[PDB]
């Protein structure tokens, strides 16, 4: 598959990447850090629901139903990042410190595959795209 | 409608 | 390819 200009493809890298750093940083990070690491991981998804939402007139109607979904699924999957942020905060000095940052992972985590979803629902929307 | 509810996310991160 | 590293990683 030709790299380009995808531009779907890199902000998906770029995202993954962001998680990754967040996922390997979190350790070693206090609390105000956190904030930070997300914004990052925040940013990216802004940079890739932008470029898709620009290719999406140019998809099967079919498609561009699925993906406009998986769209607005990612949100919902930031956003359970974001609240399970705001727990490992007020909870940082509590014996709960330890939950509330594996649940910000694995919010993080699942914010991350379900971006490789949207990549996989975009390309076999531009297969059909092409059979036309 | 997308973008609207994620940006609104971002600014609530931001602030 | 790199995304199919990257998420390998992850797991």
């Amino acid at each position: 598959l030709d790299r380009t200009d995808d531009l779907v493809y890199l902000n998906v890298m770029e995202l993954v990447r962001a998680v990754l750093e967040l996922k390997n940083e979190l350790s070693q990070l206090p609390p105000e850090g956190y904030v930070v690491v997300v914004k990052n991981v925040g940013l990216t998804l802004r940079k890739l629901i932008g470029s898709v939402d620009d290719l999406l007139p140019s998809l099967p109607s079919s498609s561009r139903t699925e993906i406009e979904g998986t769209q607005k699924l990612l949100n919902k999957d930031l956003a359970e990042l974001i609240n399970k942020m705001r727990l490992a905060q007020q909870n940082a000095v509590t014996s709960l410190s330890e939950e509330a940052k594996r649940q910000m992972l694995t919010a993080s985590h699942t914010l991350a595959v379900d971006a490789k979803n949207l990549l996989d629902a975009v390309d076999q929307a531009k297969v059909l795209a092409n059979l036309a | 409608s997308n973008l609207s509810e994620l940006d609104r996310l971002l600014l609530e991160l931001n602030a």
